[PDB]
RNA sequence: AUUUAUAUACUUCGGCUACGUGUUC
RNA sequence: ACGAGAACACGUAUGCCGAAGUAUAUAAAU
């Protein structure tokens, strides 16, 4: 029995707006008054994209069942052949190095870029202001992967690489189709934090 | 404290609002207070930053200048006593009281908005 | 549709509110004297004591059965001076008030009822499940109806908005009151609803009645 | 399943005043502090124009529900229906060649044209300072085309190229009727980023 | 308690969540209550040595258990990103009897 | 720092402003400072550019020339001490202090604008 | 060479924790 | 030699969906 830890940083290519508070603020840790990326959001988008990559049928659309590999990697425990999740996502916190950079260069942590709404036949505008983390900021995340079985490890990491690759060409947060919330992954590290399984041959881009 | 509500009711004269004051005359005003609202809500300690003191001074700059432009703005800024409360905030260096002033002005804005032609 | 007796889940599975259960216990507060003291000095005969006892027995053993016919409630212990009804949370409260009024009619407002109602989750050991005018007129009739009409007319305001209302109201601080003023400014109700709610929150008795009513709503 | 990347550059032919943040400045980043074209503006312009170019009824004008192909391409999902936007329109960034061009030509990043308000039969003037992105500026943009159904890629890219053309013959931003907001598209490249879909016979002008 | 009272920090947060219906893509909201990050809890373990020759093995096992727990979650939704904990300021003190408890470690 | 406010109040003499100074006499002045305001607000580092040093020199040129034209301009530019503060800004090569001077002059302008005939 | 200095309208609208399940051998 | 003893309120799922910071009024008179 062993566990594999995945570490890295998520850079916001453009404005990210998680904004679970609902004006229209962003989720903040109440210990440091900072915007965060909840892990469950990351894991849900990975789930959705990876499921859509593999078979996703009408009858599969009905029930939130999905391909055996996706269910195996993310766990269902809903009907009959239940599978305990092998992969645990953690939250992301606004890193310390970006603390230093935005302190030294006096850069705001959250823009308020206004938007509008031109409805038709009246053309009357309607204004709104939303908050989104500033460009270029980085967040630190950590993953933990369980090996309940020995042989499958390579395939699961292949699927993880595929999921990350798809997610890098998509959005987190909201308004993604409208420009917000693009990210890229960088500075990844894979290490066996507990156990006796090697991981030098395993890579996630 | 709702004394703002009382003054606004006392300011609906036979109708006009503050004798020619409109909410859009207040644009630069609430924009400045909200901008300061963000920069202060980011802060941690109640002991105010001293460029924050400079920013409050700049806010008082905007106040006199708006008053200089329009007579209705002058009447509004004088009777409802923005000016001593800003002075005492500058004298006190307290963040929570700064947000108290912020909701004060926002109360004025909202009540006036419902209190219009 | 099934005549066979069903389990506790038949009442738990109601979708009109939280899937819970309601329980009511009642005792005549002025009963010891009623059987003992009776009608003083002129009608304390064995005949009239017998009549009094039988009339109480008939009330607590027939009228309840007819009164309960419009409630999703099941009669458990009835008789003597003890009344035990179990069912849906809303139906238990409504039946408790209605039976209280009906009893006040039968005793012509001479005997009163002491009762307590709690909320517990389904299939809890019923053993441990078991171990007025203001509430009707002010809470159930006035504030509850106001809140129901307002929440039905304005959408998007679910348990989250009411729970923020609760967080502001339970922590009795003026900062919560100013926050609630802003929240009602932001809310999309008729101005009458907002004004009434804020002014209710400004009074301690009215804030307690308001929180009770809105807790009943969910 | 696959994704298709639409990349290119937008040059700016006349003044550009997006002014989303607003003497009345323009939308500007806060990591490097250069003006950007919010993807929301791109999407709004493209949607409104391509929608109006085909049919637009008054009942259609009522509540932002339009013909089936726009509602497919940009996504609505309110009318009890399943549809997500098939284009991911991102933000635009003032490219590096423009950086170096204006840095080594000592040309400002933004002009500041002054305006006036001549009142009728009163001839009293009302001044006005306004700011705009200079001519010749170029931004880089990316669109991501998810492929949901195999059989509609060709027609959707035909509609996309018509949208690009019609935008090229129209303005973008604010005050477009007074002569600022003209753009033009060039250097379009099409690549398949994830999957096994072919991107050879596919062109955009 | 002192730190949060000084800094005026609420004891417990409330995160908002959703869920996506497939073929429908309409989100039904969700409300969850979460203990604030960075709080500290106080814990005590009592070990009753009944066999002398087993204490080292037992404490090695309990260290392994702590090690796994540090790399896992407590409570609910652990795969969703909550429940990660950490152990600090651990001391080992014998309080009844005469067994030396200075060579035992728990990190 | 509001000592500008104090001097402007001390400069309302029995009424005239700086003995014949008008805000439109200041046109070229605030135009130059605002132009520099833009070119500096574009910059990134606090270490000033050296053509920016040249531009500050040119600003001092405008100061000495405006003073030469009008006596009221001379009195204004001398008492409220534009001139040492420009000298120390030239000596310091600091951007943030340059914007501090900018807000200073803008404070003068706004307060005078409200303090007029 | 002599007067303005951004002006009035709108400052988020619509639509509001489901299931395995409570207890014992 | 305590109505005691074994026993993770636990497992699957997000703040999403659509919305253009707009629409008007020449840096002028001697
Ligand atoms: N129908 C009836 N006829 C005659 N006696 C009755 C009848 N119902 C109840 N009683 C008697 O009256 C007595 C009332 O005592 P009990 O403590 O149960 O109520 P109580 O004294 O009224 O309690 P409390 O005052 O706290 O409400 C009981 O001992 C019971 O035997």
């Amino acid at each position: 029995y062993s566990k594999i830890k995945i570490s890295g940083t998520i850079e916001v290519v453009t404005g990210l707006h998680i904004g679970g508070g609902g004006d229209s603020p962003v989720v903040r840790d109440l210990q440091t008054k900072l915007p965060i990326i909840p892990g469950s959001s990351i894991k849900g988008k990975m789930r959705n994209l990876l499921a859509k990559h593999f078979g996703l049928k009408m009858k599969q659309e009905s029930h939130n069942q999905d391909d055996e590999r996706v269910l195996r990697l993310f766990g269902s425990s809903e009907k009959g052949n239940i599978q305990r999740a092998r992969l645990q996502i953690s939250d992301a916190f606004f890193s310390e190095k970006t603390k230093e950079h935005f302190a030294q260069n006096d850069i705001a942590y959250t823009e308020t870029k206004f938007e509008n709404t031109i409805n038709r036949l009246t053309a009357v505008a309607n204004p709104r202001q939303i908050e989104r983390v500033t460009r270029g900021s980085e967040f630190d995340f950590v993953f933990i992967y369980n090996v309940d079985e020995e042989s499958q490890v390579e395939d699961d990491f292949e699927n993880i690489e595929k999921a990350i690759h798809l997610l890098e060409n998509d959005y987190l947060g909201g308004g993604g189709t409208r420009g917000n919330g693009r990210i890229q992954f960088k500075d990844t590290n894979i290490e066996t934090v507990v156990g006796e399984y090697d991981s030098t041959n395993l890579k996630i881009k | 404290m709702t004394f703002a509500h009382e003054v606004v009711k006392s300011n609906v004269k036979n109708q006009v609002l503050f004798n020619g004051l409109t909410t859009s005359k207040l644009r630069n005003l609430m924009e400045q207070v909200n901008r300061l609202y963000t920069i202060a809500f980011n802060s941690n300690e109640d002991q105010l930053n001293e460029e924050f003191i400079d920013e409050l001074e700049y806010l008082k700059i905007k106040f006199y200048y708006e008053a200089g432009r329009e007579k209705s703005v002058d009447e509004f800024l004088k009777k409802t006593l923005m000016f001593p409360i800003i002075d005492r905030v500058i004298k006190k260096e307290s963040k929570k009281f700064f947000l108290d002033y912020c909701k004060y002005f926002e109360a004025l804005v909202a009540y006036a908005k419902y209190y219009q032609k | 549709q099934d005549m066979r007796e069903k389990g506790i889940g038949s009442y738990v599975d109601r979708e009109e509110g939280v899937k819970r259960l309601g329980v009511v216990r009642a005792d005549i507060d002025n009963l010891g004297a009623t059987f003992i003291s009776g009608i003083p000095e002129k009608y304390n005969s064995i005949s009239r004591t017998a009549t009094l006892s039988r009339q109480l027995s008939l009330f607590f053993k027939y009228e309840l059965n007819h009164l309960l016919e419009n409630y999703q409630i099941t009669a458990i212990y009835s008789g003597g001076d003890d009344l035990f009804l179990i069912g849906a949370w809303d139906d238990i409260i409504e039946a408790s008030i209605y039976i209280n009024d009906k009893f006040k009619e039968f005793t012509l407002d001479k005997l009163t009822l002491s009762a307590g109602v709690g909320m517990f989750s389904g299939k809890y050991p019923v053993s441990k499940m078991a171990f007025w005018d203001e509430f009707k007129k002010n809470i159930l009739e006035e504030k509850l109806l106001v809140l129901q009409q307002g929440f039905s007319q304005t959408d998007e305001h679910g348990k989250a908005f009411i729970y923020k209302m609760l967080a502001l109201l339970r922590n009795n601080e003026a900062i919560n009151i100013a926050r609630l003023a802003y929240l009602l400014a932001r809310s999309k109700m008729n101005e009458d609803f907002t004004s009434k709610i804020f002014n209710w929150a400004q009074n301690d008795k009215d804030k307690n009645q308001l929180i009770t009513a809105l807790e009943y709503y969910i």
